[PDB]
């Protein structure tokens, strides 16, 4: 009623509806999925076009040589926060001269989203993030929330209809560790299929991926390299 | 009525309901307990498994504010990590000021003062998290303090935060915790964790334990997996 | 930061309207300017014997030759005390002379105006009655929270102030010595005050060629003998 | 500029001269120095004239409300902390040399404030250009808790030595007595210099001035 | 409107200031302090609801400085906040005016702090009232009390908390009959005042009593052994 | 009302951003076309009375020599952008000494779209979202390109795009007339066909403005002479 | 900062008017009667006194009449609170003129300078507008004797004769009848103002204490401003008494 | 300080603030101007009452420069701020450029102030709309009107105030290539445009004209009655 007008005012149950409305803003975006092995990490992003004549939007943003991220949420809220993520990673190589640990970057992402919450007049950032990266300890899959909560993950699927993918991620989780780069793409694209409708399924136009690895830096694939990846995969 | 809208506006009975509602949010958080003895202070936390899709070690509920100072928070995780770094800034600025580790009573005061500062202003919101602060030293000894959402600290021989608290506090009163040693106290901590959790609403969980005292040489340290499993087997003697 | 005082549909200020209604129900206070001195007799009532009369005094001097009494809120008055005294300070800083009563009341009444405009702040709840002595001519001024300051030979303020004004209208006239000014100020004070009258219940002070001074309870008891 | 003070058994007396000079010449022969702070607390300035003037003005103004806000007697040590914090705020930019003495609830007390802000408690001292002449006289003949008349004869001779022993010190001697019973001001208590007369007079007859233009405006 | 922020009511009152009064009784405690000839004694109830609660960390008797004692009746969060600022103001007195602040000038600056909260709608007033004691070298012992409104006055004895009129009513029995006030005989009235109204008969471990005397100007809290010596002898 | 410009919906979308796109339906119709021989832009002057001078109405502005622009929606917010849009384009040549890619032109302008807020801002902060939609055409090292932005700041490469009140039926009509290799002059013909259908008035030589950019010719606005030769090919 | 406590005084009415500005002129409408007359040989400004009590002092000068500078003067109708700041600001503005230009300020410049301040507060700042309307008199080197009128909205205009406060429309109606442009001098305008003051004032028994009259004229190259003494006003009462009956 | 957003969007995207600002423009007095060949003529009705108010302070016809003048209809208080700030910037332009100010260069600055102050934090939209008319290089006249929303446009003939649409109906129909051909036709057309809104008008109508490089000249009321004397 009167308690949804701002973030600061607590509900009689001790909840903030504006944070809830920010967490429901992320679920209105595109559905992306990602996973990691004991060696590599693959981020499968679903691209959607505004119209039939319009080209597909870019859901993948390059951050660091070993780091990549997929955005789901308000587009511009991701952009301003992407300028914050890239600045902190550039500051890491500007100061420490090393790739910023992916766990340290996400902790800075939450601190940026904790600032608007406790203050009146500030809106929280309504974009969610699925970020991946490789370091001395191996690849890592991290997820963030507009509530500022962030978790460490083996594999996750965000967006609409993500449970059909997450259920797939639960059954094959045993295989995700020992598969190699070519199989991670096969499991990643087949995991994307469950978030997709029953009509439009898989085309190299609206489907793009990215891969980071042991000695392999993060690389974005679009069409030419994705076409043989889709070949040889049943649905 | 409009009286509970802002924390700066008092109720007709002379109370602030905004601070009260922040306390009700703490009651939904998972249960965390701690006990101090002559040997040190023992920590424990119930970490609920939300899904099997989460990596081991995720959502760590054992917070380390300072080398000799451990912390366990039950409440909003967003305000938890906020105050976590802020409490570390106060301990770091203390060392940058007085050149040693801040005592637990002095640290609990400065942190609680900054919690109460947001209850006065209507342009901000009070913290929705409550936490306990343990410490150990050779001059002071084992000490345990808990800070509520209203920013008031109380000394405790033991405390419980989260959903189930009064039930766990009475179980601690039934036996003397002072003469015990942290090896025997963690046996009771794991025993209480199994009593608090049953299968009704929640599904699965994991035991997160921490020690400070003579065993850890006065430094905040997590319990290893080897001792944790052995400490569970001592509780499995009776629960099972 | 938005102004809490706005114009009513009738043009009056709503906030200052309750400020004047607040000082109308304060502690009864009267004053008289007669001959070479001005008499200030106020009401300090204590609810119990435990109260120490020497700790808190309602009649306070602004400076040697100037003094002030009040009817209204306690807290808002002490804020007026500090700022008016600091204004007399900053006066003596620049001009290095005792401050005239006309200039003292003018710039202090301007402070009352500032909170009828600046936002997030309420107007003062105190109506000040100023006494001063300059160049051999006594001064009796009256200021209210509205910021408009007037001048009076004799007046009344506080609970039942209309009666005190009408009583001095009938009884008081010119050619009254300072001794008669005290005894007239007591008679008009007997009307507004109810109950037994002692030296602790009333706080009296005067201002003359020797400056503003507060009366001790010993000499007040001498005037309680009629 | 010779200013000095002495604490005796029953009180304290602050001496000063009447003469002020600007760098080539005497500005005023009768110019007063000792200022007013509290009825029982008095001070006197030195060094820069306007800086010592304005500083005592802010001191007397701050101490005035402290007497009005407390309603009690003023502490002499309170005056000194006000003076040096102003000197500290400007980092010694103010060249005011101030001596503060008086009688409080504790008793007669004399302090000293250097333009750099350093404060020292002491029974007797002197400040200004002629300070070394008065300090030497007060150092030799001082005795603990002297009689009021004995302290009056000594300090007047101390200022007299500070005058005769300084080029910037002259005129009459203004001594101010402060006792537990009350304070009393003595203006031009000592006048060591008799020759106040002159050997001739100058008068002009009307019409000896070459006036060119003349006009009258009535009022 | 007048009941949300602090502004003049239709009768010229302030309801936010009145609710600050009603916030005092919400503490659930009662304190009393009596001004004696050579002494000043504060008696308050020490509440330890939990067995695990450390008694040494729960104290209602506060020390502003050596010769000044303190006790707080009201919201605990506001109480400890004002005392910290009271120690900031008390030290500012000595750093400025040079000597230990008197109890009258200390209650004045603390009252001026509550005046700023009242006139300004930005900051809310504190729901705690402070009772200060001490001994001035001129007028002797000084016992004062400051409400959240900013009003303070010299009290021969003070009363606060749940019991107010009934606590004062017993204090009227002693002052009207003009009883001799000494160290023990003020402790005789203080314990009897709180015991008869609450129908308890406090034990030495249930209360804490601060004392200051002419011979001992340093404020000190009585030990349970001494309180027991002042209990049985007073029984 | 009872909310800030930063207040989220129960669905999680800003009200101020939603109403910004809804305000473009009140603007002027402009249809851009991307072809292999260049980028074509066309817009109607929308003259409601003979007393007005058509020279004062410029709905097609030139960002750079090879880079054009189109205009719709709110007029007040667009003029503000243009000075910045021109300035950042020259700041590019002032820094890197090269022509800014039209994708970077859309990138620098899209940054200032979202920046709007209330607290924790400067005096140069803007209160309300942009009510303007823009079309950036041009030719660069990659050839002719035509881009579009909305109040939310999203820029997307488009083969053909229409803006304004008639963009609902014009965008659907662009898919019909655009096939494979269709040239600039053929796109100009199809541009006047769709534009004449969507306007309520009659198509005239001085009623609409037509400007095209080519790989071998700088962005050029067709004068009244050439406009009469273009309309007579219908 | 709570947006419920903001009335947003910058809101336009559906007719395009400002509420706080219209409520300001209504408060001025209750102020006492104040008028002025521009005449050939001088300017005349007279006003009544609404506060009447036997214990009043009034040891000062006039009530609603102030002196802006050597060559100018003003009257006051409105809230006496906002009048004190405006009187201070007008004097500050007229003096800041003396800084740069070092000449007596033209009567047109001082008016538009304060009005720019009045409209700035109604434009932004959130502070309430001013509730005082002011009349201005004086002499300048260019236009000579001048009489102006100001409104709290910041609007102003030149006037040969006008009236503000109570009974304003009644005095204006009489100015449209008796006042002779370019004919009646300062002497004839003095008898005319007293006639208008007595007829428009329903309160009987007009006394030298109940009314106030001030004159400003230039004589021998010097601006002469003065306020008629109560005996001098009583002499004018004896003159008008015979005229009246 | 006072910082908040004043002008905010509605469900339809329209701005209630700006719309109410334009309503105050409609209630202003009627002012008109017309571009001639080498000349431009501005005029406004005046509502003076009983020979009381002075005619020196009423003038709504203001000059931004020797070659640029203007007239306004709206709140007379907001116009004095815009006219002053426009003249400060117009001459600051002549500081930056030795050449004079083109009418289009001052119009873009003026309307820009109505853009900023409308959307600025805590500020207020202007309730005025003015005709900025002047002569560009070579002597080509230009006529521009601003908008409280901040938009501006070019006009051969334009009018503002009450009945502004009615005056444009006269202008729209009677303005042809025959119109404003010579000086006698330009003067009559501007007067005949005001003859419809005449209500107890007489001398009260005020007119001004500027010719090539000559400064703005005000046509005295006696010649007004002589030009109104010929209606046939």
């Amino acid at each position: 009623n009167q308690y949804d007008n701002d973030v600061t005012v607590w509900s009689p149950q001790g909840r903030i509806h504006q944070i809830e409305y920010a967490m429901e803003a992320v679920k209105q975006g595109s559905a992306t999925v990602g996973l990691k092995s004991k060696t590599h990490a693959v981020l499968v992003a679903l691209k959607r076009a505004q119209s039939e004549l319009a080209a597909h939007q870019k859901k993948i943003l390059h951050v660091d040589n070993h780091i990549g991220i997929s955005i789901a949420g308000l587009t511009a809220d991701a952009r301003l926060l992407c300028n914050f993520m890239r600045q902190e990673c550039l500051d890491s190589r500007f100061v420490f001269d090393r790739p910023l640990p992916v766990s340290r970057l996400v902790s800075l992402i939450g601190s940026k989203t904790q600032i608007p919450t406790q203050r009146y007049g500030r809106r929280p950032y309504g974009v969610g993030l699925l970020i991946a990266g490789y370091d001395d300890m191996g690849p890592h899959i991290f997820q963030t929330c507009p509530s500022a909560n962030y978790f460490d993950c083996r594999a996750m699927s965000i967006g609409a209809r993500s449970q059909s993918a997450r259920t797939y991620l639960e059954r094959h989780m045993s295989e995700f560790m020992e598969c190699n780069l070519n199989e991670l793409v096969k499991h990643g694209l087949r995991a994307l299929r469950e978030t997709l409708p029953a009509e439009q399924d898989l085309t190299t136009k609206n489907v793009s991926i990215g891969i980071v690895g042991k000695d392999l830096e993060f690389t974005i694939y679009d069409d030419d390299d994705v076409s043989p990846f889709l070949e040889g995969l049943e649905e | 009525t409009g009286y509970d809208l802002s924390a700066s506006t008092f109720s007709p009975d002379g109370r602030v309901f905004q601070v009260e509602y922040a306390m009700k949010a703490v009651e939904n958080s998972s249960t965390a307990i701690g006990i101090r003895c002559k040997d040190g202070v023992v920590f424990g936390v119930e970490k609920l498994v939300l899904s099997k899709l989460y990596e081991e070690g995720s959502n760590k509920r054992l917070f380390n504010v300072d080398r000799h100072v451990g912390m366990a928070v039950a409440g909003l995780l967003a305000d938890a990590r906020s105050l976590a770094d802020i409490a570390r800034e106060e301990a770091s600025n203390f060392r940058s000021n007085f050149g040693y580790n801040i005592p637990l009573k002095h640290l609990a005061d400065r942190v609680a003062m900054y919690v109460h500062a947001y209850t006065l202003y209507s342009a901000v919101r009070p913290f929705g998290c409550s936490f306990m602060l343990g410490s150990y030293s050779v001059n002071d000894g084992a000490q345990l303090y808990m800070i509520d959402p209203s920013g008031v600290s109380y000394g405790y021989w033991g405390c419980a935060i989260g959903k189930a608290r009064q039930a766990a506090k009475t179980e601690i009163e039934k036996l003397q915790m002072k003469e015990m040693t942290c090896r025997d106290v963690v046996k009771e901590v794991a025993k209480i964790i199994y009593i608090v959790h049953d299968e009704v609403k929640d599904k699965a969980f994991e035991l997160e334990l921490s020690w400070v005292g003579e065993i850890t040489n006065g430094r905040h340290e997590i319990v290893p997996k080897d001792v944790r499993e052995e400490a569970e087997k001592y509780a499995k003697e009776s629960l099972k | 930061s938005f102004s809490l005082t706005t114009f009513s549909p009738s043009g009056k200020l709503v906030q200052i309207e309750y400020a004047l209604a607040a000082v109308a129900g304060g502690a009864p206070s009267v004053g008289i300017k007669a001959a070479n001195g001005v008499v200030l007799a106020t009401e300090k009532k204590q609810k119990s014997i435990l109260y120490d009369e020497r700790s808190v005094h309602k009649v306070e001097p602004i400076t040697k030759h100037i003094g002030l009494v009040y009817s209204g809120m306690g807290p808002d008055y002490r804020v007026l005390v500090h700022r008016a005294r600091k204004l007399a300070q900053q006066y003596y800083l620049v001009y290095q002379e005792p401050i005239p009563t006309a200039q003292l009341v003018q710039r202090v009444a301007s402070v009352m105006q500032e909170y009828t405009q600046s936002g997030g702040v309420r107007p003062f709840g105190v109506s000040l009655l100023i006494c001063g002595w300059n160049e051999g001519r006594p001064y009796l001024f009256q200021s209210d929270p509205s910021g408009a300051y007037f001048a009076w030979k004799a007046t009344a303020m506080g609970k039942n102030y209309v009666n005190g004004k009408t009583f001095l209208e009938k009884r008081y006239n010119e050619d009254l010595e300072l001794e008669d000014a005290i005894h007239t100020a007591i008679l008009t004070l007997k009307e507004s005050f109810e109950g037994q009258m002692t030296e602790d219940n009333i706080e009296v002070g005067i201002c003359n060629e020797a400056g503003f001074r507060r009366l001790t309870p010993t000499e007040v008891k001498d005037y309680l003998a009629a | 500029t010779t200013i000095a003070g002495l604490v005796f058994q029953d009180g304290v007396i602050l001496g000063a001269d009447t003469r002020a000079t600007n760098d080539s010449v005497v500005a005023d022969k009768i110019c007063e120095k000792i200022h007013f702070i509290a009825p029982k607390i008095y001070c006197c300035g030195a060094g820069v004239a306007a800086d010592a003037e304005m500083t005592t003005r802010m001191a007397a103004s701050n101490m005035e409300l402290h007497a009005l806000s407390t309603g009690r007697e003023c502490r002499v040590a309170t005056v000194t902390r006000m003076l040096r914090q102003t000197l500290f705020r400007y980092q010694g930019y103010v060249g005011a040399s101030l001596i503060v003495g008086g009688v409080d609830f504790t008793g007669p007390q004399l302090y000293s404030v250097h333009p750099h802000g350093s404060y020292s408690r002491l029974p007797f001292t002197a400040l200004g250009s002629g300070q070394d002449a008065a300090i030497a006289v007060l150092e030799d003949r001082f005795q603990p808790n002297m009689t009021l008349e004995a302290a009056q004869e000594l300090l007047v001779e101390a200022i007299t030595a500070g005058i005769l022993g300084d080029l910037g010190s002259g005129g009459n001697v203004d001594a101010c007595v402060i006792t537990a019973a009350g304070a009393k001001m003595l203006r031009a208590l000592s006048s060591p210099t008799k020759p106040i007369e002159r050997s001739s007079q100058y008068r002009f007859a009307p019409g000896t001035t070459p006036v060119l233009s003349q006009t009258v405006v009535p009022l | 409107f007048d009941r949300h922020i602090t502004i003049f009511s239709p009768e010229g009152r302030l309801y936010q200031v009145e609710y600050a009064f009603k916030a005092i009784n919400q503490g659930g405690l009662t304190s009393v302090a009596v001004r004696g000839k050579d002494c000043a004694v504060i008696v308050t109830q020490k509440k330890v609801p939990d067995k695990l609660l450390d008694s040494s960390t729960v104290t209602h008797l506060f020390k502003i400085t050596e010769n000044i004692g303190c006790v707080m009746t009201g919201m605990t969060a506001d109480s400890r906040s004002q005392v910290q600022r009271a120690r900031y103001e008390a030290a500012n007195w000595k750093y400025k005016y040079g000597y230990e602040i008197p109890v009258d000038m200390l209650c004045k600056r603390i009252a001026d702090i509550s005046q700023v909260y009242t006139q300004n709608a930005e900051m809310r007033p504190l729901g705690c009232c402070m009772i200060l004691i001490g001994i001035d070298e001129e007028q002797g012992p000084q016992v004062y009390k400051c409400d959240p409104a900013g009003y303070y006055c010299g009290f021969k004895a003070t009363a606060a908390g749940v019991k107010q009129t009934e606590s004062t009513s017993f204090l009227e029995k002693k002052v009207k009959k003009k009883f001799d006030w000494t160290f023990e005989q003020t402790v005789e009235t203080a314990i009897t005042c709180l015991s008869t109204v609450l129908s308890i008969d406090f034990k030495p471990s249930e209360i804490e009593v601060g004392v200051v005397t002419v011979e001992n100007p340093k404020f000190r809290i009585l030990t349970e052994a001494e309180i027991d010596a002042h209990l049985v002898a007073l029984a | 009302y009872d909310r800030g410009v930063n207040t989220f919906s129960p669905e999680g979308r800003l009200f101020q951003v939603e109403y910004a796109i809804e305000a473009i339906k009140l603007g002027s119709t402009a249809i851009g076309i991307q072809t292999s021989e260049g980028v074509c832009l066309a817009v109607e002057k929308r003259i409601t009375s003979p007393l007005m001078e058509p020279s004062s109405i410029e709905k097609i502005v030139e960002i750079d020599a090879h880079i054009g622009c189109a205009m719709s929606g709110l007029i007040a917010d667009a003029k503000t952008l243009i000075d910045k849009a021109r300035v950042e384009t020259q700041n590019h040549w002032f820094t890197y000494n090269e022509t800014m890619t039209v994708e970077s032109v859309t990138q620098a302008v899209s940054n200032l779209a979202l920046q709007f807020g209330e607290e924790d801002a400067d005096p140069g902060a803007m209160s309300r979202p942009f009510g303007v939609a823009l079309l950036f055409g041009g030719v660069d090292e990659k050839g002719p390109q035509l881009f579009h932005m909305d109040p939310s700041g999203t820029f997307v490469q488009c083969d053909a795009r229409a803006i304004g009140s008639a963009s609902e039926g014009a965008q659907s009509s662009l898919q019909e007339v655009y096939h494979k290799s269709m040239t600039l002059k053929e796109a100009i013909k199809s541009s006047l066909i769709i534009l004449k259908q969507v306007m309520e008035e009659k198509l005239n030589a001085t009623n609409i403005e037509l400007a095209t950019v080519q790989p071998g010719q700088n962005f050029h606005m067709f004068t009244k002479e050439e406009l009469e030769e273009v309309i007579k090919d219908i | 900062m709570s947006r419920r406590y903001d009335s947003r005084t910058t809101i336009f009415s559906p007719e395009g008017r400002l509420y706080q500005v219209e409520y300001a002129m209504e408060a001025i409408g209750h102020a006492g009667t104040c008028l002025g007359i521009l005449a050939n040989d001088g300017v005349l400004l007279a006003a009544e006194r609404r506060n009447i009590h036997k214990l009043l002092d009034e040891v000062f000068f006039s009530e609603k009449i102030y002196k802006l500078n050597e060559d100018m003067a003003c009257s006051v109708a409105g809230i006496t609170s906002d009048a004190n700041v405006l009187t201070n600001e007008l004097r500050l503005i007229a003096q800041r003129y003396l800084l740069q230009y070092q000449e007596p300020i033209p009567c047109e410049q001082l008016v538009t300078a304060l009005c720019d301040i009045k409209q700035a507060y109604t434009q932004f700042g959130g502070k309430r507008p001013f509730g005082v309307s002011l009349l201005y008199i004086g002499w300048d080197k260019h236009y000579g004797f001048q009489l102006y009128q100001s409104d709290p909205s910041g609007n102003y205009g030149g006037w040969k004769a006008t009236c503000i406060g109570n009974n304003s429309a009644a005095a204006v109606s009489m100015l449209k009848q008796d006042y002779k442009e370019g004919e009646m001098t300062l002497k004839s305008a003095l008898a005319l103002a007293i006639k208008v003051l007595n007829k428009t004032m329903d309160v009987s028994k007009l006394s030298a204490e109940k009314v106030e009259i001030a004159t400003l004229t230039r004589e021998n190259g010097k601006t002469v401003i003065r306020v008629l003494k109560q005996k001098e006003v009583e002499q004018l009462i004896k003159k008008h008494e015979e005229e009246e009956a | 300080s006072y910082d908040r957003a004043i002008t905010v969007f509605s469900p339809d995207g329209h701005l209630f603030q700006v719309e109410y600002a334009q309503e105050a423009v409609k209630k202003g007095s009627t002012a008109v101007g017309v571009r001639g060949k080498d000349i431009v003529v501005l005029g406004v009705e005046k509502k003076s009452v009983a020979k009381l108010q002075d005619e020196r302070t009423v003038r709504k016809i203001c000059a931004l420069d020797d070659n640029v003048c203007m007239a306004f209809a709206g709140l007379t208080a907001d116009a004095r701020i815009v006219i002053n700030r426009a003249r400060v910037e117009c001459q600051s332009h002549r500081l930056t450029v030795e050449d004079p100010v083109t009418v289009e260069y001052i119009t873009r600055y003026i309307a820009s102030l109505k853009q900023r102050y409308t959307q600025s934090n805590g500020r207020r939209p202007f309730g005025i709309s003015a005709l900025i008319v002047g002569f560009d290089f070579d002597g080509t006249p230009r006529l521009y009107q601003t908008d409280p929303s901040g938009t501006y446009h070019a006009w051969k003939a334009n009018a503002i105030g009450r009945g502004a649409k009615s005056v444009r109906e006269f202008l729209e129909k009677n303005y042809t290539d025959e119109a404003i051909e010579t000086d006698d036709l330009t003067i009559k057309l501007v007067i005949k445009a005001l003859l419809e809104v005449v209500q107890s008008g007489g001398k009260n109508i005020e007119l001004a004209v500027m010719r090539r490089d000559q400064p703005l000249k005000i046509l005295n009321p006696e010649e007004i009655e002589k030009y109104v004397a010929e209606i046939e």
